[PDB]
């Protein structure tokens, strides 16, 4: 076992668990799912005594609410059976466990809803709603909502009520940002698009509105039901190791077209 | 932020 020495000692016996998830979604303009998948990892950090025997359990549905992995390599470490229990003697400290896809039951934390008025040929009336869609306890952080503008854009109004929002005119974009919001909310942006004339001929090609946020739950599903701790030798059972997950989900690609 | 395993 060449990933962990044999010395090892801690009175503390304690780990912690990362789940991270990347969340994906390509949106119709008429609420469609077009794309959408989930890449993750779970990074272990171990503090424990030891050689020891841990087995990682999680709600996969082969094995409530239970879910459905497409594939997933891991860490030499661990013990390939086709009982599926994810066992190993992990490293000290901090490693990567295991990497997976999922494509199916995916809970999209964010609804975008775009709405678009041409008036005349001089300005744009834009409205945007995003709708957060989880438990009303939890808070998503460092929310973006990206709106594109186009390239005859002489200038921009915006209101809304949670938030900020700049004209960011490089860029091409009006972006909204919001530090925190719960599950189960709505909220709006509006915008005025002061637009100049150009070529009648060639009409815009709309991009997506896309977000970035944080939220603290996989978006695949996926929960962490236990890590048992087996040490044969030494004096400590699976209950004196302190146990802590967190959960961190980020957009990836996250594109809603209007 | 961590939460314990239950």
């Amino acid at each position: 076992i060449g990933w962990r020495r044999e010395g090892i000692k801690y009175r503390r016996n304690e780990l912690f668990l990362d789940v991270l998830e990347s969340v994906n979604l390509l949106m119709s303009p008429q609420g469609q799912v077009l794309s959408a998948h989930v890449s993750g990892r779970v990074v272990m950090k171990s503090y424990l005594s030891g050689m020891p025997e841990c087995k990682f359990g999680m709600n996969d549905k082969i094995v409530k609410q239970s879910i459905a992995i497409d594939d997933c390599t891991f860490h030499q470490c661990v013990r390939l059976s086709k009982e599926r229990s994810i066992s190993f003697i992990p490293p000290d400290g901090e490693f990567e466990l295991m990497r997976y896809r999922t494509t199916k039951d995916i809970i999209l934390p964010f609804r975008v809803i775009p709405l678009v008025r041409e008036v005349g040929r001089t300005k744009l009336e834009v409205k945007v709603v995003i709708k957060s869609n989880f438990k009303p306890s939890l808070l998503a952080q460092k929310i973006e909502v990206r709106i594109p503008t186009p390239l005859n854009t002489s200038g921009v109004q915006v209101i809304c009520m949670k938030g900020k929002a700049k004209y960011k005119a490089s860029e091409n974009a009006i972006v909204w940002k919001i530090k925190r919001m719960a599950g189960m909310k709505e909220s709006q942006i509006s915008a005025e698009i002061e637009l100049l004339p150009t070529n009648d001929k060639k009409k815009w090609a709309r991009p997506p509105i896309s977000m970035n946020f944080e939220v603290p739950f996989a978006p695949s599903g996926l929960k962490v039901r236990y890590l048992k701790v087996f040490e044969p030798k030494l004096n400590y059972s699976d209950h004196d190791v302190i146990k802590w997950v967190r959960y961190i989900g980020r957009s990836g690609i996250y594109e809603t077209r209007c | 932020q961590y939460k314990s395993i239950l």
